[PDB]
RNA sequence: AGGACCGAACCGACUAAUGUCGAAAAAUUAGCGGAUGACUUGUGGCUGGGGGUGAAAGGCCAAUCAAACCGGGAGAUAGCU
RNA sequence: GCUCGCCGGAAGACCAAGGGUUCCUGUCCAACGUUAAUCGGGGCAGGGUGAGUCGACCCCUAAGGCGAGGCCGAAAGGCGUAGUCGAUGGGAAACAGGUUAAUAUUCCUGUACUUGGUGUUACUGCGAAGGGGGGACGGAGAAGGCUAUGUUGGCCGGGCGACGGUUGUCCCGGUUUAAGCGUGUAGGCUGGUUUUCCAGGCAAAUCCGGAAAAUCAAGGCUGAGGCGUGAUGACGAGGCACUACGGUGCUGAAGCAACAAAUGCCCUGCUUCCAGGAAAAGCCUCUAAGCAUCAGGUAACAUCAAAUCGUACCCCAAACCGACACAGGUGGUCAGGUAGAGAAUACCAAGGCGCUUGAGAGAACUCGGGUGAAGGAACUAGGCAAAAUGGUGCCGUAACUUCGGGAGAAGGCACGCUGAUAUGUAGGUGAGGUCCCUCGCGGAUGGAGCUGAAAUCAGUCGAAGAUACCAGCUGGCUGCAACUGUUUAUUAAAAACACAGCACUGUGCAAACACGAAAGUGGACGUAUACGGUGUGACGCCUGCCCGGUGCCGGAAGGUUAAU
RNA sequence: AAUUCCUUGUCGGGUAAGUUCCGACCUGCACGAAUGGCGUAAUGAUGGCCAGGCUGUCUCCACCCGAGACUCAGUGAAAU
RNA sequence: CUUUAAUGUUUGAUGUUCUAACGUUGACCCGUAAUCCGGGUUGCGGACAGUGUCUGGUGGGUAGUUUGACUGGGGCGGUC
RNA sequence: CGCGGGGUGGAGCAGCCUGGUAGCUCGUCGGGCUCAUAACCCGAAGGUCGUCGGUUCAAAUCCGGCCCCCGCAACCA
C-alpha cells in the first residue's frame, strides 16, 4: 500500500514550523495555548 | 491552404490542418518575447473562477504594437510569423530607422511589401490612420475604441468591420457581430482585412487536439448530481427543468447586458 | 507522421484461486489493458468545510464524507432502552 | 573450512528522501528476537565522520509567499507596487594509486586547476539600479564519427595434470592507466573586413540594428574521440619471507593488435512537422551622472586567503512509510559472458545470501502442481478454471469498407548438426606498399588480416529439430457504444463519463460570467473565425406537427400598482 | 427490441430436444426523429448465441511429487 | 354649474445644450530604476453612470421547518 | 376488491352541476333538379333516456342494489 506519510522535513517546517505559526494572528494563539498547557516541545522543531 | 489527412489511424480520419508556407519555419524575434505563466482559470484566491481552462502547451508572449505610434516611416514586411496566443498571423515588420516591431498580419500582405502609418498614409492594406481620413464604406480592422488606447475591435482571423457612415464627430461602424456603434474620429484603424480566413474551416479531430490547445473537458449538467448542478438527478437522464447555468441563471435566451453607461454609443443592437 | 500495432520497465487493476482472527485494516499467484501519449513521475508550491476538487461516482479531501478532524457551546435534547 | 543450492537490469554496488550512531571493536545473556544462543540492528564502556575543487550556506531567479507607502474592509484582515525570499533550474574549480577494525574525489604520494585580496613592474582612460549580445531551452526520426566494454589472436608466467587420451590448432590467469596541457580532427554554424550616415534601442554610445559604397575571397567560432605528454610513475598474476596463523613486509614479467559495438558522448547537433516550445544573474561590451600628476582596467610575476556545516551506517529495506525484525509502497546512476530482437528469458561472472523454528510420519482432507485409458462440454447460470494455438522467412487470405483497413485473417511449407559452393561466400572494416600535396589527425590507389548472415546441394541422427524457459485460440451472426482515453482508492471499469463535430443562446470589452462584504483578479495582457453556458455525442441519411401549459424574448396604449 | 404486461405470441432457420439466439409478420399494455431516430468499417480485459480445435469441467474420478494437517521438543494466542 | 380665453403665479413630466460635481480599467509628466497609487495637464462622457437609504417585483441560488391519527403491519381506500 | 366517469333515436355526441320544457350532424322516408345516381334544395317522422325500486306535486337529472364498458390501482418484503 501507499501510506499517508511521505516525510520531507522541509515541508514539515513550512506548514507546521515556528516561523509558519508566527506568520498569523490565529497562529500566535496556537503558540499561546501550547505554553498555556505547559508543553516542553511547543511545535515541531529541531 | 487546407489538408484533409488520409485515415491512417482511428481518430485521425477527420482532422483538417490549415497550412501556409509563407510562415517562417524557425525561431521568432527573441528581443520582443516575454514569459507567460498560466492561470488555469484561477484568480488571486486560487479558486477556479472559469472552468474547462488549463493544461495545454507552454507559450511565449509576442508583443504586438497596437498603438502604431510610428509616423510617416516606411516599413518592409520582413517575414510573416506564427503566433500561439492568437488565431491570426503576426508579421515581423522592420522600419526604416532600424526598429523591429510585430503587427497583426492582414490579408493583402507579403514578405517584401511596403507600408506606412499616420494621417498621411495611402489607402493600402496594412496602413493605419484615423477613421475621419478613411472613405465611407471601406474595410478595416484592429479598430480602436478610445483615442490612443491601442485597438479593441476585429483582431481575429478573417475578421473585418465596415464603416457604414460618418456624421461629423461620430463615425458609425457596422461591427463584426452586426452592431451600429458610434466611435470617435480620433481612433485609428487598419485597412484591409485580417488574413488566414480558413481558420474557421479548421477541424481538430482528436480529443487531445483541444487538450494541448488549452481546453479541458466539460461536464454536462444532466450527467451530474442535484447538489453540484441545478440539473441532474432522476433515473435515466430526466430533465423536466428550464436550462440554466450552474448558478441558476437562465440560459438559452436571456439578456445579461447591464451597462447603461455606454448605451448612447450603440444605435442598433445585435440581430 | 500516427491519442498506430506486438511487447519489458513503468502505470493501471478485468477473471479465477488462496487469503478473510491473513504476511497485509483490499495483498499474493497464475493469466491480463495501456506502454510517444488525454502517458507517466520526483521535488516545490496553490485552492478548504456549507467550502474545495471532480473525463461527474454524490467519488476524494491523512484508512474517517449526502458535508472531515480538534476544542468550545454542552452534563445539548431524548414522550426512548 | 570443504561440497550442494539461490538472486544475478538483482536478493549486487553506489546517492537523494527520510531515519539519527542502528557502523566498528571489546564484553555480557535477564529483557527484545515468535525456539536454544558464547549470535545480532538488544544492554554497558570506548573509538570513528579530517574537503578551496562533492553538496548545501553564497550569486541569480520561476510557480508561489511575504510585503514600506497605497487601495479597501465592523476589528481581525484581504490585495498589491518598490523591494525581498523561494529550486526541483542556471552559475568557478580534481583525478589516479595506496591506506583503517570503522571515514576518505576530504588523509598520504604524484601531477594540475579555479575565484578573489595585496604589492610591484610595464602600458592604458575607467566607470551604473541604464543599453545590446550571450545565457536560452519543443517532440519525434534517420545517419555518420567514437568510447565504456566484450571476444579472439599475439606476448608473458604457471601446468602437462589422482580412470582412457593430453608438449599440442592444448588449458588457466593477467594483459590496467585518469584530471589537466599541447594539437584542433571526423562532423556542425556563419560570407569576412574597411569607410560614411541615421526620426532606432526612456538620455548617450565607438555596442547592436538598419540604409548605402568598397575590397577580398575565405577568415573566424564550435567540437566527442584519437595521437604525444601525464608516466624509465603507479598498478600488476606470481614468487620471496615472518605468523599473535587476522594478515604484514620485500619484490615484481607481458602491458600490444584486430574486430564487434551502446539507451553513453559529439547532440545545449541536422532534417521535418506541429500543439510553436522559462527568467534573471555570472560573463562579454558601450556609455550617462561624474572623476582624471589620480582612481581603475589589461598582462606577467610573487605571496596570501578559499571561511561555516553535512560527510558514519541504512539507502527497492530487521534502520524510510506501513502498530511488528510485516511476501506491500519508495525517485536516480553504473549495469558483464553465452543463446537471444531485447533492460524478455535461461544458466552463470563480480558481489551477496539459504529468508531465525526444527526433527520424523507420509492418513483423510486442504493448498501449489504433473500425467491420465474411452468419450469430448453430456459440466454449468456460463467453456469459470485448465488445456491449446504460441518464433522467423516464404506461399497464400473472404463478406464488408470511411478505401486506411479487415489481417499476424483463415489455412499451410521450410528449420538440428557435418561437409561442400567458399582449406568461411556477398558484405563490413581495414595495416603495409605506391603516388601526390595548399605537409596534416590529409586524399586516392591498395589489398593482408580480422570478422561474418543467408541461400543451394548432398549426407547423417532421433518418435519428436521454433525440441527448454519464453511464446496469439480462431472463425460466424448480433445488441450497445464510435474509436485511445476516464471513474465508484477499499465488493460495480460498463451499455456510464469524456470525446472531436454539430446547434441554440448570452457577451461590443471597465464584456458576458466567476471568486471575493470591498479592493482586486481570473475571462485575456484574448477581443465575435473570440469567450461563457446548455443540449447531443464520429461519420452516412435525415431531424416532421403543435405556442394551449411553463419559461424566455420583443411591444407597450389602457386597468391595476410600493415608497414619496 | 436494453422498449412487448399479457407471452415461452405466430412462422421459418439452427439442435434428436431451443423460455435464450437469428431472420421476419405488426396485435407498438407503454419506440420515435439532438431528454436524437435509423444504419455503420475499425475498436472493445463488454452482453448473447453457434461451430471447429482443445482438453479431467464432467461421465467417475485414479495415482504420484511437494507445503500443512499427525507425532516428539521449545515458544505460545484468539474470538466466547 | 359647464365650456374655454389672455396673464400673473405653483410645480411636475420630457427634449436639447453647457462645464464646474463625479467616473475615466484614454494619452503625457513627476514623486520614481515602479504595468500599483496619488497629484498635476489634456481628451472623452456627463449631471448620466455608480454608491447609500426606503420600496415594488422576481427569486429552492441559500437557510430554518411542517409534511395528522386510528388503521386486525404500514401504504391506498375510508372515517374523524 | 376499491375510486371516478359513462350507457340517450339506426350511429356518434350534448342536455344532468341548479328535478315540471330533449338539441346538433349524419343516416332514413317522400318529392324536386338531371336522360340516371351522388351531391345540392325542401318537408316530415323517429328517444322504453342501461334495468328495478324509492324520496318527491313532478325523476333523463337525486339516492341505493345489479349488469356491461373504460381508465386508474392492485403495493414494500
Amino acid at each position: 500500500m501507499k501510506r499517508t506519510f511521505q516525510p520531507s522535513v522541509l515541508k514539515r517546517n513550512r506548514s507546521h514550523g515556528f516561523r509558519a505559526r508566527m506568520a498569523t494572528k490565529n497562529g500566535r494563539q496556537v503558540l499561546a495555548r501550547r505554553r498555556a498547557k505547559g508543553r516542553a516541545r511547543l511545535t515541531v522543531s529541531k | 491552404a487546407v489538408v484533409k489527412c488520409k485515415p491512417t489511424s482511428p481518430g485521425r480520419r477527420h482532422v483538417v490542418k490549415v497550412v501556409n508556407p509563407e510562415l517562417h519555419k524557425g525561431k521568432p524575434f527573441a528581443p520582443l518575447l516575454e514569459k507567460n505563466s498560466k492561470s488555469g482559470g484561477r484568480n488571486n484566491n486560487g479558486r477556479i473562477t472559469t472552468r474547462h481552462i488549463g493544461g495545454g502547451h507552454k507559450q511565449a508572449y509576442r508583443i504586438v504594437d497596437f498603438k502604431r505610434n510610428k509616423d510617416g516611416i516606411p516599413a518592409v514586411v520582413e517575414r510573416l510569423e506564427y503566433d500561439p496566443n492568437r488565431s491570426a498571423n503576426i508579421a515581423l515588420v522592420l522600419y526604416k530607422d532600424g526598429e523591429r516591431r510585430y503587427i497583426l498580419a492582414p490579408k493583402g500582405l507579403k514578405a517584401g511589401d511596403q507600408i506606412q502609418s499616420g494621417v498621411d498614409a495611402a489607402i493600402k492594406p496594412g496602413n493605419t490612420l484615423p477613421m475621419r481620413n478613411i472613405p465611407v464604406g471601406s474595410t478595416v480592422h484592429n479598430v480602436e475604441m478610445k483615442p490612443g488606447k491601442g485597438g479593441q475591435l476585429a483582431r481575429s482571423a478573417g475578421t473585418y468591420v465596415q464603416i457604414v457612415a460618418r456624421d461629423g464627430a461620430y463615425v458609425t461602424l457596422r461591427l463584426r457581430s452586426g452592431e451600429m456603434r458610434k466611435v470617435e474620429a480620433d481612433c485609428r484603424a487598419t485597412l484591409g482585412e485580417v488574413g488566414n480566413a480558413e481558420h474557421m474551416l479548421r477541424v481538430l479531430g482528436k480529443a487531445g487536439a483541444a487538450r494541448w490547445r488549452g481546453v479541458r473537458p466539460t461536464v454536462r449538467g444532466t450527467a451530474m448530481n442535484p447538489v453540484d448542478h441545478p440539473h441532474g438527478g432522476g433515473e435515466g437522464r430526466n430533465f423536466g427543468k428550464h436550462p440554466v447555468t450552474p448558478w441558476g441563471v437562465q440560459t438559452k435566451g436571456k439578456k445579461t447586458r447591464s451597462n447603461k453607461r455606454t448605451d448612447k454609443f450603440i444605435v442598433r443592437r445585435r440581430s
